[PDB]
């Protein structure tokens, strides 16, 4: 009935006005003083060949060495970053992926697609190959991303407007979130791996609460779908890069965006973001070939890393910040450094 | 100046890109169909004479070709339509017995629209199927051609009733110097189909072979 | 010896120089483009690339080797270098000559096989099979082409050496041989090829399309020029052949004009040369025109 | 129906509790700690080749 109405909104402008007085200095002004970073210029180090198809997923090993990435040609494969040798080569069973992720121990990867099932795989057996050891399955729809836990816990996000929260030993969601209006298009962990943001396609994202409970935060400003996400190293200010050619920076304590990371010369949608070890940087990734380094604390740009000949679908940058390694869809994987 | 144990897997490397290599070569030699279509318009009788994805694979004339029904997928189909960038045709199911009902046409129509002048098929072509010819018959013979598209200037017979749902279906197409529109007028049983889409297929695999010369 | 008669009538000396001249600027234009456009600038690298840059290689040999023509020309005939010069000129010319024609070949095949036969497994070979190819189709005309080096093909007849290959005589050795065979074998295969192509697209009812009349056009536009460049340096041979049978070898003024007609004619196999990259490499709505 | 449109509210008025520091002391944290770590990052404070692993 009507009640809920009025008082849904007049919640909304209580929020709205309390979020207005907490605001009285912006990031500009408090960060005038500080010089510019200067130009930040990278050469690409090392090219990684084997896939015949477009590239959609990367992720990381936590001993900043060890690689996995995804590609629509139904291969999963594991590189060396520092040799450009191919430890493993997992042939999937569905052909389309969208996903992948590396275990922090090292011992497993996951990956899943638009047959909308999370698959884990076992890398360290007895008998010298690569073996499923479990398929998740409970979602009504693709699957956009996954993030490990630990050896038994993975948060995975899909696009029927909800997240869960998987038990691996017995294949079963411990637990749900939902609150979203659109489909979840990614997902990032905190430092501590007690929360966790997704950003979805209402234009909006939301801070969850892993132990117990549901959305706390619903930060909105964006104009249209949010394609990435990614946490600041501090644990408390995280960054959304949307489809309206523009990157920003929302903080949880105050509950408000800080900045916005615009030009005018860019007007294609972002794919990937991902901070720097210090913060600093943020680097993003584009659909005009091209990924930005936007100095963090100015809303200035301080460099572009050109050199792919189509769009750039994934990024990531290692624990030790020793490297920046971008996948895109003419099937090779650049480390910048 | 490698190592004893940098060889070796130096070696294994170069075993993994030789199977990786095969097994790129054994899969460019697939047709890859993506079908699409308004639902219960014939897909199901279409898939018969050949979750998420559901794939099918059927053999002509030594050919292997793979079909992929999207189907059930509710979600946004703007934020996963760019996978099938690659595909060689779309075949498109549409039931002529549904325009005295509840308007379907209109749908179809406006699906057909939106598929075709995509920015990711810009010269995918597109095979078009009319199905429920056997119904339509009497459709036509009972109910009149003006319900579902008023102004209409035509007899009531067959002969004015194949056409004037075919033109409309290849008017919507808007860039007419990159794809072409395939048309089959199929039925229940004919046992023909299948030599349709072979024909369709080779005419585009002549095309991307030309394209590939640079001669286009 | 003394089954041989040359000469060198200054006409020949008068009119080729502008001629080789003109060719030279614009073939080394165009092939030096093409060659700057498939390194570093073209993206993409499949099999009939591959093909035509081996065409590409060889005719930029022989246009960096056209300076020279005007030698046995200028100052009518001296070939003011040596021996070994001499038959390094004339074993690249013999080289890239042959090489040129066996990739046009090779090329008129390849769309044979893309077009009659569109599911052959031929389309799809790795680039790593072309290079192979290349390679050994190289190593071919090489092979057919070293005797030049061994044999001497300085004759002088005093204060002029007359570096040439072509000389009338009777043996049916392996350089007539070779001119023949290497216009009437080639011939035969791009007459059959180019005429199932043009003939398979018109029944299948595909000229309806646009792209297919500039590709059918441009298909009968290849043939024309093969033939219109190597036909008649073999028609004037041939006709020298039957003069040459059924005289002897003295009389040598039946033999006289028959010199310069060759090397009028043997110009346009180089013409040829600055012809090829137009109608190859630009013509092709591949590139943007 | 309205179940939720309660739900709704309900997280209206779960997110209208929240406790909110200023602007200015979340600019403060976040330049503290962007100054703090600022030669641990490789990136922005390029390394020498000799203890870089991707040199190459
Ligand atoms: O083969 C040639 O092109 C040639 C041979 C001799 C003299 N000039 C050209």
């Amino acid at each position: 009935l009507d009640q809920l109405r009025q008082e849904a909104e007049q919640l909304k402008n209580q929020i709205r006005d309390a979020r207005k007085a907490c605001a009285d200095a912006t990031l500009s002004q408090i960060t005038n003083n500080i010089d510019p970073v200067g130009r930040i210029q990278m050469r690409t180090r090392r090219t990684l060949r084997g896939h015949l198809a477009k590239i959609y997923a990367m992720h990381w090993g936590t001993d900043s060495r060890l690689l996995v990435s995804a590609s629509q040609d139904g291969k999963l494969i594991i590189w060396d970053s520092y040799t450009t040798n191919k430890v493993h080569a997992i042939p999937l069973r569905s052909s389309w992926v969208m996903t992948c992720a590396y275990a922090p121990s090292g011992n497993y990867v996951a990956c899943g697609g638009l047959d909308n099932i999370c698959s884990i795989y076992n890398l360290k057996t007895r008998e010298g190959n690569v073996r499923v050891s479990r398929e998740l399955a409970g979602h009504t729809g693709y699957l956009s991303c996954c993030r490990f836990l630990d050896d038994n816990q993975i948060v995975t996000s899909s696009g029927d407007t909800t997240c869960a929260l998987w038990d691996i030993e017995t294949g079963q969601q411990t637990t749900t979130f939902t609150g979203h209006t659109g489909d979840v298009m990614s997902l990032s962990l905190a430092p501590d791996t007690r929360l966790f943001v997704s950003g979805a396609c209402d234009a909006s994202a939301k801070l969850w609460d892993v132990r117990e409970g549901m959305c706390r935060q619903t930060f909105t400003g964006h104009e249209s779908d949010i394609n990435a996400i990614c946490f600041f190293p501090n644990g408390n200010a995280f960054a959304t890069g949307s489809d309206d050619a523009t990157c920003r920076l929302f903080d949880l304590r105050a509950d408000q965006e800080l900045m916005t990371y615009s030009h005018d010369n860019i007007i294609c949608g972002i794919t990937s973001v991902s901070f720097s070890k210090s913060g600093r940087l943020l680097l993003a990734g584009y659909d005009d070939f091209n990924c930005n380094v936007w100095d963090a604390l100015k809303a200035d740009r301080a460099g572009v890393l050109a050199g792919h000949d189509n769009r750039v679908s994934c990024l990531g940058v290692t624990d030790d910040g020793m490297a920046v390694a971008t996948g895109s869809w003419d099937s090779f994987l650049k480390i910048w450094n | 100046t490698l190592s004893a144990e940098d060889k070796a897997a130096v070696e294994r490397s170069k075993m993994i890109d030789r199977n990786l290599r095969e097994d790129g070569e054994k899969a460019a030699r697939e047709v890859k169909l993506l079908l699409l279509g308004a639902g219960e318009s014939g897909k199901s009788t279409i898939v018969k004479q050949m979750t998420g994805i559901v794939e099918t694979h059927f053999t002509f004339k030594d050919l292997h070709f793979k079909m992929f029904d999207v189907g059930a997928q509710r979600s946004e189909r703007k934020k996963w339509i760019h996978c099938f960038e690659g595909v060689t045709a779309i075949i498109f199911c549409v039931a002529l017995s549904d325009y005295d009902l509840v308007n379907r046409m209109h749908e179809s129509m406006k699906l057909f629209d939106s598929i075709c002048n995509n920015k990711w098929f810009t010269d995918t072509s597109i095979i078009l199927f009319l199905n429920k010819k056997d119904l339509f018959e009497e459709k036509i013979k009972k109910s009149p051609l003006t319900i579902c598209y008023p102004e209409y200037a035509g007899s009531n017979t067959y002969e004015e009733a194949a056409a004037y749902i075919q033109c409309q279906f290849e008017d919507l197409n808007k860039r007419k110097d990159t794809k072409e529109i395939y048309t089959h007028f199929t039925c229940s049983t004919d046992t023909k189909n299948v030599q349709f889409v072979f024909d369709a297929v080779t005419d585009v695999i002549i095309k991307n072979n030309l394209k590939d010369c640079g001669l286009f | 010896k003394k089954n041989c008669c040359v000469f060198r009538d200054d006409f020949i000396a008068k009119v080729l120089p502008p001629v080789l001249g003109l060719e030279f600027i614009f073939g080394l234009l165009g092939n030096g483009l093409a060659l700057w456009i498939f390194c570093f600038h073209l993206k993409s690298w499949k099999s009939s690339r591959i093909f035509l840059f081996n065409l590409a290689v060889a005719d930029f040999l022989l246009i960096i080797c056209l300076p020279f023509v005007m030698d046995y020309y200028v100052r009518r005939s001296d070939w003011k270098f040596g021996d070994i010069p001499c038959r390094l000129v004339l074993f690249m010319f013999a080289m890239n000559r042959q090489g040129s024609i066996i990739f046009l070949t090779v090329v008129a095949v390849d769309r044979y096989f893309r077009v009659v036969h569109p599911h052959h497994a031929l389309n799809k070979i790795s680039n790593w099979t072309a290079a192979i190819i290349s390679c050994l189709l190289w190593g071919i005309t090489v092979g057919l082409t070293v005797h030049l080096l061994k044999k001497k093909l300085l004759i002088q007849n005093g204060t002029a050496n007359v570096c040439i290959s072509f000389s009338i005589c009777h043996t049916f050795r392996w350089h007539e041989a070779m001119f023949l065979l290497e216009f009437f074998l080639p011939l035969g295969i791009i007459l059959f090829c180019s005429a199932r192509i043009i003939w398979s697209l018109r029944q299948r009812q595909m000229d309806r399309h646009a792209k297919i009349k500039r590709a059918i056009t441009f298909i009968m536009v290849v043939a024309i020029v093969f033939v219109i460049c190597f036909l008649p340096s073999v028609v004037v041979r041939i006709h020298i052949f039957w003069l040459l049978h059924t005289s002897g070898t003295q009389n040598c003024e039946v033999y006289r004009s028959v010199d310069l007609a060759f090397f009028i004619t043997l110009s346009f196999t180089y013409m040829n040369s600055m012809l090829d990259p137009v109608v190859y490499y630009f013509s092709s709505p591949s590139f943007p025109n | 129906s309205i179940a939720q449109a309660r739900k709704l509210v309900e997280q209206l008025k779960m997110e209208a509790n929240i406790d909110r520091i200023k602007v200015s002391k979340a600019a403060a944290d976040l330049m503290a700690y962007c100054e703090a770590h600022a030669k641990e990052d490789p990136l922005l404070t390029p390394v020498p080749a000799s203890e870089n692993p991707f040199r190459e």
